[PDB]
């Protein structure tokens, strides 16, 4: 009635809908995890260079897992300034460079942008648009000795400031004053480098503290760099949806015997319509085959005669028919499913025609 | 590592023709029975090839088709780039019994870069120096292969077969596997070939459109270029 | 002054419209806050300085 727009309906056949089986679960596959970048030498190493001369890795194709330094809970200082740590699984750059130094636990706070002071204008200087993470943990029971550490050495004059991304381990002689001086210091000279006096005994912001900086570049070369794609199991005989390594799309799978060769990661026959996919862990050949849809139909007698129908599904097997899900006798035909008529085996003149040289009429309904 | 050379061998180059080679697997999908229209860089067919018998630093092109009809595997090795020296980025192959291995930066080659045998073979004095880099990548008979460089990429394709014939290449179809791909972005312009301690088809590619037979197995087994006579267009 | 204030962390989106005043610990990392931020756990609303 709704779709005729009428409030009477004569004796016929008419579409009213379409129907079609909804997805149940979905499934993303993904090769193995492998090419991880090497995390471990850097945050593990022996022992760290000097703030003046940081020590500068690059790191580039390959899988990075940032969640492994998230959840770690020995990181006194964990601050992470261009984005929000929790989504570098998911967006990625193509270069990372890593900074390693070590310097004291009151010049953690001027590792940051927009920040002033002497390893910030002399030794390491960081551009107010920078973009990365930085990670501070003490490390009094290493770099710090009972004899004094004098190992590590940081500038304390300089007539200018550093520019970002600059590292100067130059040992001339600062010259304060006019006078100049060949290479001795004098009154008005003095050494711009100055060795750490770490040690155990020293308190709270004097104790070595190793700093790792992680830097993230988006040159025009394809990014290589970010975290792992997680993957799920695999499922069979049920219409999901699948994310096979970028391949999307809904449909059943089966087991196919199609024969790949050993370069191919998919199939398909003709009009461009993928047919068999491989999936990237088992590696074997599956098929894909959209799942059951089709048209509905009502037969119905005229309102004016009685005020019950009956329901046609168009080529669709009677296994899968979901409140009339069982209706009357459930017949099956080769133009499709009928509910809500009784199968008798006589043969009469047709009245409403159903097809495949069946059609039913009314009596109930036959 | 190396020094000049006096016998400077000069051998000038032959020509001949292309026939019906030079044919690769544009993709990584799977089709049986099937033909398929592609337009892609492919060798025309009866074309015009560079037959070699030191070795010229010739231009790369688009893509470079590289035939060597060799016994107990000479052919070793290859140099790609635009200048040749420590001021751009270098790409150095090497071919072995087992992969290739590849390294991507400056190495400062000389006039006679080889790599050397020695009787157990420990040789290697292609170059002098290379400061700074990051990629390297480690994995009677006609050899063929396919370099390409795509928005990026660089594409190896590459198919052996056994043939006996010995005057001119052979006229059969077989289709190239794609076998390395690297997603390095390095401008390269020219291109060489390693000494050894000989003969060669160079052959570039153009442009156009090819039909492709799929059999029952998804196996390449013809292959017609669109634009060369009449009957084939048609 | 620090009489204005905005939050910079929550779970999820906001509806259009739709205007939330939760003052409550974010469980950032995996870490559970329990009420005490310590780690992994911070104050959502900063305010302007
Ligand atoms: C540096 O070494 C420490 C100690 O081995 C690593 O911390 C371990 O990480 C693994 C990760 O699976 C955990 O199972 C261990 O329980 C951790 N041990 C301790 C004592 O924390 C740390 O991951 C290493 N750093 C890097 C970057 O690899
Ligand atoms: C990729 O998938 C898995 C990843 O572990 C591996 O294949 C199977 O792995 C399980 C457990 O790891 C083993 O019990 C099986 O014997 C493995 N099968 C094979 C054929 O190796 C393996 O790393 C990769 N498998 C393939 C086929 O590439
Ligand atoms: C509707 O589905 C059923 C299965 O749910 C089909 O019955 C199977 O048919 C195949 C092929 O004829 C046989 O190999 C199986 O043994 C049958 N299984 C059962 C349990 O009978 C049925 O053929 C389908 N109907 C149509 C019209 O396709
Ligand atoms: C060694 O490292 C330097 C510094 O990273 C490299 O210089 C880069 O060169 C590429 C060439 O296109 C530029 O796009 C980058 O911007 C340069 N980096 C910087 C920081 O400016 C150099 O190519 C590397 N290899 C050498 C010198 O052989
Ligand atoms: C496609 O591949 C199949 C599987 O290898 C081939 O089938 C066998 O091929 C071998 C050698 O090619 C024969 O010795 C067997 O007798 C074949 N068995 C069957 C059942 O065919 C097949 O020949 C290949 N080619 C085609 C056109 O199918
Ligand atoms: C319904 O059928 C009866 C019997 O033929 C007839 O008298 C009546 O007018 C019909 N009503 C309508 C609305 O068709
Ligand atoms: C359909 O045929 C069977 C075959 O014997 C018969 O028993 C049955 O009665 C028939 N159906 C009807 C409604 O007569
Ligand atoms: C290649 O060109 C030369 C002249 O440039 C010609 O003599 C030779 O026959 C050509 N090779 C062919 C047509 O295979
Ligand atoms: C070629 O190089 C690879 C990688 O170093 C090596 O495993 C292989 O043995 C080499 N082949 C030789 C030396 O014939
Ligand atoms: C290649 O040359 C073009 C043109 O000058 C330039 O834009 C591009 O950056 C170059 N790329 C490399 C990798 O040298």
């Amino acid at each position: 009635k709704c779709t005729l727009k009428s409030f009477t309906v004569e004796k016929g056949i008419y579409q009213t809908s379409n129907f079609r089986v909804q997805p149940t679960e979905s499934i993303v596959r993904f090769p193995n995890i492998t090419n991880l970048c090497p995390f471990g030498e850097v945050f593990n190493a022996t022992r760290f260079a000097s703030v003046y001369a940081w020590n500068r890795k690059r790191i580039s194709n390959c899988v990075a897992d940032y969640s492994v330094l998230y959840n770690s809970a020995s990181f006194s200082t964990f601050k992470c300034y261009g984005v929000s740590p929790t989504k570098l699984n998911d967006l990625c750059f193509t270069n990372v460079y890593a900074d390693s130094f070590v310097i004291r636990g009151d010049e953690v706070r001027q590792i940051a942008p927009g920040q002033t002071g002497n390893i910030a204008d002399y030794n390491y200087k960081l551009p107010d648009d920078f973009t990365g993470c930085v990670i501070a943990w003490n490390s009094n029971n290493l770099d710090s000795k009972v004899g004094g550490n004098y190992n590590y050495l940081y500038r304390l004059f300089r007539k200018s400031n550093l520019k970002p991304f600059e590292r100067d381990i130059s040992t001339e002689i600062y010259q304060a004053g006019s006078t100049p001086c060949n290479g001795v210091k004098g009154f008005n000279c003095y050494f711009p480098l100055q060795s750490y006096g770490f040690q155990p005994t020293y308190g709270v912001g004097y104790q070595p503290y190793r700093v790792v900086v992680l830097s993230f570049e988006l040159l025009h070369a394809p990014a290589t760099v970010c975290g792992p794609k997680k993957s799920t199991n695999l499922v069979k005989n049920k219409c999901v949806n699948f994310n096979f390594n970028g391949l999307t799309g809904t449909g059943v799978l089966t087991e196919s015997n199609k024969k790949f060769l050993p370069f191919q990661q998919f199939g398909r026959d003709i009009a461009d319509t993928t047919d068999a996919v491989r999936d990237p862990q088992t590696l074997e050949i599956l098929d894909i085959t959209p799942c059951s849809f089709g048209g509905v139909s009502v037969i119905t007698p005229g309102t004016n005669t009685s005020n019950q129908v009956a329901v046609l599904y168009q080529g669709v097997n009677c296994t899968e028919v979901p409140v009339y899900s069982t209706g009357s006798n459930v017949f099956q035909t080769r133009a499709g499913c009928l509910i809500g008529a009784e199968h008798v085996n006589n043969s009469y003149e047709c009245d409403i025609p159903i097809g495949a040289g069946i059609c039913a009429s009314y009596q109930s309904i036959i | 590592q190396c020094v000049n050379f006096t016998t400077r061998t000069q051998l000038p180059p032959a020509y001949t023709n292309s026939f019906t080679r030079g044919v690769y697997y544009p993709d990584k999908v799977f089709r049986s029975s099937v033909l398929h229209s592609t337009q892609d860089l492919f060798l025309p067919f009866f074309s015009n090839v560079t037959w070699f018998h030191a070795n010229p630093v010739l231009p790369f092109n688009d893509g470079v088709y590289f035939a060597s009809t060799e016994k107990s595997n000479i052919i070793r090795g290859w140099i790609f780039g635009t200048t040749l020296d420590s001021k751009t980025q270098s790409l150095l192959i090497v071919n072995n019994a087992t992969n290739v291995v590849i390294k991507v930066c400056e190495f400062q080659f000389c006039n006679d870069p080889f790599l050397g045998v020695y009787y157990m073979e420990s040789e290697f004095r292609v170059y002098s120096s290379a400061n700074n880099c990051t990629f390297e990548y480690v994995s009677k008979n006609l050899r063929e292969f396919v370099f390409k460089n795509i928005d990026g990429y660089f594409k190896i394709y590459s198919k052996h077969t056994p043939i006996n014939l010995v005057r001119g290449l052979p006229q059969g179809f077989s289709a190239l596997e794609p076998l390395v791909d690297l997603p390095i972005g390095i401008n390269i312009t020219r291109f060489q070939t390693l000494h050894i301690s000989a003969a060669y088809y160079v052959g570039y590619l153009q442009p156009r459109t090819f039909l492709l037979k799929y059999n029952e197995n998804g196996t390449i087994t013809d292959a017609v270029d669109c634009a060369l006579d009449p009957l084939s267009e048609t």
